[PDB]
């Protein structure tokens, strides 16, 4: 297979802010209305977030731009998308995007999913490929129009989906979905989320609360990846491609001690991040989102040589 | 076949004039219609399918028309090059099958 | 879009013999989109062959000419096998491997199929 079309289109990153995001559960411990702080990976808030578009009309007629990047893993991503009707299934994972090492490949294929943890050989422009069989009247999905080659593999398993549909509601939801990815000591955990939105694109000011899926012996280091796509054939209009239109957001985890406020039933609500600003980490202080009036002494500060 | 339309038909060059084929409502009535050409010895190219869509490389100048029982392949602008043959079809449910007529060769005069 | 393979070659069978026609493609998978036949006899008209039946499901033959042809299907490898039996007078001709779409009713077919002539 292989069949590509980069289609690259020019224009800078659509950045945004993540006001309150990202906050998952870093523990199966479970607490109660107490404020915990550890120091771990995180998004950090107020934080730069690409809005990219995997598939994008900017209306003349049609004019499907197909930009979704190979991009770095650095030190942990996060992941966010709608898509009422989804078009995106898995990410590529991987270092070499190639053979000679390892690769994750997450394939939620309805509706079995079935993550994989191999070595494949991924195109240059790699996605899902879905068709019609005429055999049973069933939409198959073309799985080697990611990759071609899957031998020699490591791991494999198989979860109840983790994107999910509920629809019939014409929106007003968008159906947010996330979902975060950190790989670490042999454990790569997945994170998710569902959430409605009825704002028109990016996030609202929420709090976002994201259980571990599925703790892993992954044992590879990912540095870059790509995500997946669903796209299908058309017949004679004046190939078909480009189902719908496809958005996400992405953006990089980093080493932060946020102060995680437990509900009485050990749902976070209000977590804090402490090197926000000079007033965030005074509240990492007092351990409270209660701060009382009067002045409090916040970590020292140094100035540095030349 | 079970469909009517003439052996051949000749017009002057440049000029308008269209080719019409006669079905009944068992095939063309409830059905629709395409429309084909094909050049001595070769590849026999869709024209207009459903009377109303042109297919991707087709010159604008052809439309269609279903009156009743009655299709009419629309014509216009002809060329030097456009002496072939030209053939309807309609989905027959009769002998639930495809179906065409004998074919109309055109002659620009 | 799509330009397919032909539909046999050139297949010249003396009488008393009969020929499949295997007519591959490309740019598509084969069980995406739905195959017909059609009888072309050089100086003569149209007679349409096989086929698919998007209703049904079903794979159609002809009346007229059912039970002489039959049609098989290898997905993978594209391959479609039209093999017609029991030769006869008229039943020389070029048999055109066209594809509507088992999406819709679709009586328009492919853009073209390049023909292949049989021998009685
Ligand atoms: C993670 O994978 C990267 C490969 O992408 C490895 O990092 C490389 O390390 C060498 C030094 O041994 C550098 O010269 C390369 O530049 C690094 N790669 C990149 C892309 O910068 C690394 O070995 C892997 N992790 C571990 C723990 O070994
Ligand atoms: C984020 O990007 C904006 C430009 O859109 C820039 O002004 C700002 O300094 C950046 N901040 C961070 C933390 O990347």
């Amino acid at each position: 297979q292989c069949v590509n079309l980069t289609t690259r289109t020019q224009l800078p990153p659509a950045y945004t802010n993540s006001f309150t995001r990202g906050v998952y559960y870093p523990d199966k411990v479970f607490r109660s209305s107490v404020l915990h702080s550890t120091q771990d990976l995180f998004l950090p808030f107020f934080s730069n977030v690409t809005w990219f578009h995997a598939i994008h009309v900017s209306g003349t007629n049609g004019t499907k731009r197909f930009d979704n990047p190979v991009l770095p893993f650095n030190d942990g991503v996060y992941f966010a998308s709608t898509e009422k009707s989804n078009i995106i299934r898995g990410w590529i994972f991987g270092t070499t995007l190639d053979s000679k090492t390892q690769s994750l490949l997450i394939v939620n294929n309805a509706t079995n999913v079935v993550i994989k943890v191999c070595e494949f050989q991924f195109c240059n422009d790699p996605f899902l490929g879905v068709y019609y069989h005429k055999n049973n009247k069933s939409w198959m999905e073309s799985e080697f129009r990611v990759y071609s080659s899957a031998n020699n593999c490591t791991f494999e398993y198989v979860s109840q989906p983790f994107l999910m549909d509920l629809e019939g509601k014409q929106g007003n939801f968008k159906n947010l979905r996330e979902f975060v990815f950190k790989n670490i000591d042999g454990y790569f955990k997945i994170y998710s989320k569902h959430t409605p939105i009825n704002l028109v694109r990016d996030l609202p000011q929420g709090f976002s609360a994201l259980e571990p899926l599925v703790d892993l012996p992954i044992g590879i280091n990912i540095t870059r990846f790509q995500t997946l796509l669903a796209l299908h054939r058309s017949y004679l209009t004046p190939s078909g491609w480009t189902a719908g239109a496809a958005a996400y957001y992405v953006g990089y985890l980093q080493p932060r001690t946020f102060l995680l406020k437990y509900n009485e039933n050990g749902t976070i609500t209000d977590a804090v991040d402490c090197a926000l600003d000079p007033l965030s980490e005074t509240k990492c202080t007092l351990k409270s989102f209660t701060v009382e009036k009067g002045i409090y002494q916040t970590s020292n500060f140094r100035v540095q040589p030349t | 076949s079970v469909l009517t339309q003439a052996p051949s038909v000749s017009a002057a060059p440049g000029q308008k004039v269209t080719i019409s084929c006669s079905g009944s409502s068992s095939n063309i009535g409830n059905n629709y219609v395409s429309w084909y050409q094909q050049l001595p010895g070769t590849a026999p190219k869709l024209l207009i399918y459903d009377n109303n869509k042109r297919p991707s490389g087709i010159p604008d100048r052809f439309s269609g028309s279903k009156s009743g029982t009655s299709a009419t392949l629309g014509i216009t602008g002809l060329q030097t090059g456009d002496e072939a043959d030209y053939y309807c079809g309609t989905w027959d449910s009769s002998l639930s099958a495809v179906v065409f007529g004998g074919g109309t060769k055109l002659t620009v005069l | 879009e799509v330009q397919l393979l032909e539909q046999s070659g050139a297949e010249v069978k003396k009488p008393g013999a009969s020929v499949r026609v295997s007519c591959k493609v490309s740019g598509y998978t084969l069980p995406e989109v739905a195959m017909h036949w059609v009888r072309q006899a050089p100086g003569k008209g149209l007679e349409w062959m096989g086929g698919f039946d998007p209703e049904d499901g079903e794979t159609m033959y002809a009346q007229k000419f059912q039970g002489r042809v039959t049609m098989t299907e290898d997905t993978s490898t594209d391959t479609a096998y039209m093999e017609l039996s029991s030769l006869r007078s008229e039943d020389t001709a070029v048999y055109y491997c066209a594809t509507t779409t088992p999406f819709s009713s679709s009586y328009w077919f492919d853009p073209w199929g390049q023909g292949t002539l049989v021998t009685v």
